[PDB]
């Protein structure tokens, strides 16, 4: 959610990055909100609403 | 109020009930615009909870935060009849009863009553 | 509608009630989610606005900001029977009449009653 | 519950209502306070949304997202007598009659209608 | 001990259990509030050992680390009042005898029972 | 209910006794599996308070926080038939004795009695 | 057991419950330390879950999941007589009776209560 704020480029960066996390995610392990949380402020920068 | 002080119309927005009913060309229809660096004002929030806190306290009754539904049971005592307490004397020739009317819900009168019924 | 549609359920946050019946899954019940960086989407508050002012407008009362009462005056006048206008006609033949009957409250018919006071 | 926890006394901030009765100092109404560096918290937010939530879930109604008024369709049924349920059981004789009485919306049992029609 | 220091109120936690009569105030009805990372406090684990312990002491009963009943035996040996031990010397007609009067568990004197008897 | 939710069947872990009777599959018995980063919920142990405090003021007596022998004194209480209330009325045929027939703990009611002490 | 394995002694805690009788030192009475954090045993819960469960289930009953008064129920069923069910046959003069005896809750066989009747 507010994803739709930035730019295309960024929007299609994010959705590619968080896609292969997910995916290449190891057996056995939490999938955290923190971690797709950051996966997406490292691109839309630190003052986003996302 | 309750509305955003520099918000937009009904139709530049969405999720806004337009058809508002307004007490002057003060005090406008106004809600808030969809921008990516607007928030909801503190102040604005406020008339909303007093609103809803004094909706709780009608019939004197009184909040309590532990619970989620006091509206639900304010609004409840709102249409049960048994709610209302008997009255303290005997009737007479002017009151009126509630009552529907061919889909024309009202209250008639004791006369007009007493006036069918005797015959 | 009220609800954040980017949500959690009830017993995976705070202050929420769940058991909230809904017209499909297009709608869900979904609520913040209790931490301390999420924001208040204005797209919602719009929705919230709407509905408080839909209820104030209703039986063609205005809403007035100088008031912060208003439902209140709306819920008065919705359980006050008085406020109901006069019944411009004569009675007739099954116009329902309701009441507290045997606990629960429903409506009886003018024959109904005429049946008892008769005998 | 929906007053803000950190939040300052009625008249001390805007748009905040004073003299609401709550049910004891456990639930205190605090409002959010005039300064800049707060925002409307979440679980504040939660709160309102679940209480206009079971608002409309009562009488039975189920809440639609498309359309913004379902508490005034709520509240609109609420005043209306034939949404009330007709009765089939015969009205015993010490049932209930509601209307207006001295300009008090009461009701009185069926005796004093009858006591009152023999004459 | 029990009833966590820094916890809530009934219905503001989840699970639980309402009405707890407590001596004084300063022992309050208290529950883990319903957020993110909070941790049950050890000292609250060691009291509710301690009243468990206690429960399975008493009667003059021994605990065991192999057998996950004994709470069960206890409560057995609570009932099954072939348990208790026999009187050693005579009765007088003083005393009273356990039995289930008109649905209500009580006691009545040795006096009545011989007078009934001798009817 | 007291059990975890995400637990493991009765074998499958330590310190769990099993063949414990539940009404329906929907809430099985489940207990913490032995994995080295699994954390105790703090709902859980809510309902196990919670249990302990409704067992706590059974009798009517009432709980102490800072005395720690409660449960103790709860089921003393229970082994107390001296702490049976005196019956008020005199006993008849049809009420009931209770007493340990046979070995096993079980009632007979006071016609039997005085038929068997008249032969 | 119900114990914390790498505990310490009950003077050195609070909340503990001293003078625990237990079947040899092999099963000791160990609390969780006030000192360097520890989180609690989930093994040591699981424990505790068994003994409340037992608990329940004793006198033939089950579990339920919905409510969370089990126990109370179970200490109800306790201390009242007549739930103890019925015997078959007639009281045999061998068999023994309840009820307190000198303010002691023993039991006196049937002998002993003929020889008063008789006597």
């Amino acid at each position: 959610d507010g994803l739709s704020c930035a730019t295309p480029a960024q929007s299609r960066v994010v959705e590619e990055r968080v896609t292969d996390f997910v995916n290449r995610l190891p057996p056995s392990t939490n999938l955290t909100i923190d971690q797709l949380r950051f996966i997406g402020l490292q691109v839309l920068g630190p003052s986003f609403n996302f | 109020g309750i509305f955003f002080s520099g918000g937009l119309a009904c139709n530049l927005t969405v999720n806004a009930a337009c058809g508002i009913a307004t007490t002057g060309d003060d005090c406008p229809a106004l809600y808030y615009p969809p921008k990516c660096n607007v928030q909801v004002d503190p102040l604005q929030m406020n008339a909303v909870i007093s609103e809803i806190a004094n909706a709780i306290n009608a019939f004197g009754n009184t909040y309590d935060c532990s619970r989620l539904d006091n509206l639900k049971q304010v609004l409840n005592r709102a249409r049960n009849i048994c709610d209302l307490p008997p009255f303290g004397d005997a009737p007479d020739m002017d009151d009126r009863i509630a009552g529907c009317f061919d889909g024309q819900s009202s209250t008639v009168t004791v006369q007009q009553l007493v006036n069918l019924v005797l015959g």
